[PDB]
């Protein structure tokens, strides 16, 4: 059965590009509720001795807003497909992450019954068939191009396990697709770091197309040599990944002189936060106040 | 008492590089007349404004609008069809003129609006070792509709004897190319012609022509308009750290 | 004459994905339209696909996407997908040749390549 767990405060983003400082701002938009219950999936390598569990690329709801987060050293998830008929007639979004560079293309291509990608790690020569892109049959029309630049540059030393944490937020409002992404430095293996962060808006596409389904793209290993997928201790990998759902709740955000939002409070989560939102101040004074009916 | 701006204070966006026509101009082999590439062009502006000091073309004629009004009219669809024609056929090729070219291979709507740009390619087409890439359909069973292409390569059957896909009695080969004769004179030199087809309808008006930018004044109240949003104030200099995005 | 044969073939696994690359080696190429046809018992020749000299390519709905051919820089790239037992057929390639009347004024019809699927 589904395993419910508490949803951390992660998943906040700036409603727009407006700049504010030392002023609390309320915003009523599709956001991720704080401390909400989220269902966590499971990953196994050996199966075939149970009932109705361990499905392949299950279809998830296409709600207007959905949260996404995961920590994959090898970047197992490498693409997203949008559409309803899945017959390539309509435009479908495509994202490719190669050498830490993200490329976005709207090319139309046919979708296989069980799309997958093959990755062969621990090879003498690297970069082999890297540009083959054996993820789709063939493209039909390509009228869009995108380019990517480095976010930051550091000194000597390479890590694939614990070097950064990736945060992505996806939502659709009036058919206007938006892109959110953040790469934050963290050094901790004992537990997930606790903190508050926000995702800035990169690009907005007012395509206006109506979609109700999506499918992701996963990369697996073609040969069985290791007792697992990429490491030991567990049955199939070892990492943290949570998925949430966005609802039309209203948040109150706190800006600082640095121009970055440092705190967020959910007005409807509890009466305390409701009175905090009503008074437009985190500090709560003595007395009794009327909230609502 | 109110202080108004002298004339105006307006600022425009950044360089906003134009369409990537460099790759098309520098392309080793231009698209053939029979098969012309069709790629949507957007998020850029026409480069005619920069052609004041450049390699002048043989002719630039815009029937729909005057050459100086191009920047005053917005553009939505940009599709250029480039082909090669003979010099002696330039006079015989023109809108509203009846002829063999107009009847079979050159068919366009009577109300079609666009610009025609012709230039001599002898400076580049010369000494190309008479490549036969260019091809055209001399005859067809019917008149091609606008933006239509023929993919049937079957041998045309004029007589009762079937051609069976091979040459035979009363069998015609429609596909043909322009023979390259090294002894061709000046009048026979091929000329490259481009026709810009666009209706300016069915799509939002996003691309706009260049606009002259005035000077900027500081420490004085003035009107301004950024990204459509209007306002009034004083523009100064501040060293406060700001987010790049 | 241009020989497009690359190799006899090889073993194919269930749900495989092979992207063969044409040799593109020989004499000087030309901007000639290409046509791809499918043949099988009980059926005559049909216009399955037609690719021009980089302008555009037309494919049938049944063969759309999963079987395709692309032209780029005088090179032919075939994309193969959706392999099923019923796909056993013969491929035919048709080209256009103008400077071929010196000794054989006939179209260069390449020999049909038979493909069969069987575990």
């Amino acid at each position: 059965p589904p395993a419910y767990t508490n949803s951390f405060t992660r998943g906040v983003y700036y409603p727009d590009k407006v700049f504010r400082s030392s002023v609390l701002h309320s915003t009523q938009d599709l956001f991720l509720p704080f401390f909400s219950n989220v269902t966590w999936f499971h990953a196994i390598h050996v199966s075939g001795t149970n009932g109705t569990k361990r499905f392949d690329n299950p279809v998830l709801p296409f709600n207007d807003g959905v949260y996404f987060a995961s920590t994959e050293k090898s970047n197992i998830i490498r693409g997203w497909i949008f559409g309803t008929t899945l017959d390539s007639k309509t435009q479908s979004l495509l994202i490719v992450n190669n050498a830490t560079n993200v490329v976005i293309k709207v090319c139309e291509f046919q979708f296989c019954n069980d799309p997958f990608l093959g990755v062969y790690y621990h090879k003498n020569n690297k970069s082999w068939m890297e540009s083959e892109f054996r993820v789709y049959s063939s493209a039909n029309n390509c009228t869009f191009e995108y380019v990517s630049q480095p976010f930051l540059m550091d000194l000597e030393g390479k890590q694939g396990n614990f070097k950064n944490l990736r945060e992505f937020v996806f939502k659709n409002i009036d058919g206007y697709f938006k892109i959110y992404s953040k790469h934050t430095p963290i050094n901790l293996v004992r537990d997930l770091p606790q903190g508050f962060s926000a995702l800035e808006p990169l690009v907005d596409l007012p395509i206006g197309i109506n979609i109700t389904r999506f499918q992701t793209l996963l990369a697996l290993h073609r040969s069985y040599l290791t007792p697992g997928d990429s490491s030991s201790g567990w049955t199939a990998g070892a990492a943290a990944y949570y998925v949430g759902y966005l609802q039309p709740r209203t948040f109150l955000l706190k800006y600082n002189e640095n121009g970055t939002i440092t705190d967020a409070v959910d007005c409807a989560l509890d009466p305390l936060s409701e009175t905090k939102c009503t008074l437009k101040s985190f500090t709560v004074e003595k007395g009794i106040y009327q909230t609502s009916n | 008492f109110r202080v108004q701006p002298t004339e105006s204070i307006v600022r425009f966006p950044n360089i906003t590089n134009l369409c990537p026509f460099g790759e098309v101009f520098n392309a080793t082999r231009f698209a053939s007349v029979y098969a012309w590439n069709r790629k949507r062009i957007s998020n850029c502006v026409a480069d005619y404004s920069v052609l004041y000091n450049s390699a002048s073309f043989s002719t630039f004629k815009c029937y729909g609008v005057s050459p100086t009004k191009l920047n005053d009219l917005c553009f939505t669809n940009v599709y250029a069809d480039s082909f090669v024609i003979r010099g002696d056929e330039v006079r015989q090729i023109a809108p509203g003129q009846t002829g063999k070219i107009a009847d079979y291979n050159y068919k366009l709507p009577d109300d079609f609006t666009g610009c025609v740009i012709a230039w001599n390619s002898n400076n580049l087409d010369s000494k190309v070792g008479g490549n036969y890439n260019y091809l055209y359909r001399l005859f067809r069973k019917s008149n091609l509709k606008p933006f239509e292409r023929d993919i049937s390569t079957e041998i045309y059957q004029a007589g009762s004897t079937p051609c069976n896909g091979v040459e035979g009695f009363n069998c015609y080969f429609p596909l043909q190319s322009y023979g390259f004769q090294p002894t061709n004179g000046v009048g026979y030199q091929p000329y490259r012609v481009v026709v810009l087809s666009f209706e300016l309808l069915h799509a939002p008006a996003t691309v706009c022509g260049p606009k002259k930018s005035t000077n900027l004044v500081k420490n004085k109240c003035v009107n301004f308009n950024f990204n459509g949003l209007t306002g009034t104030g004083v523009l100064t200099e501040s060293n406060k750290k700001f987010l790049p995005f | 004459h241009v020989q497009l044969v690359e190799s006899g073939g090889g073993l194919v696994q269930a749900g495989g994905s092979l992207r063969l690359s044409c040799a593109a080696s020989g004499s000087i190429f030309s901007s000639n339209a290409m046509s791809w046809y499918r043949q099988a018992p009980g059926k005559q020749r049909e216009l399955v696909a037609s690719i021009t000299s980089g302008g555009n390519a037309d494919y049938a709905d049944s063969v759309k996407g999963r079987f395709t051919i692309s032209r780029d820089k005088n090179t032919v790239y075939p994309e193969m997908s959706s392999l099923k037992p019923a796909d056993t057929a013969v491929y035919y390639c048709h080209a256009v040749g103008q400077e071929a009347s010196a000794y054989a004024p006939r179209a260069y019809w390449g020999q049909g390549t038979q493909v069969t699927v069987s575990s």
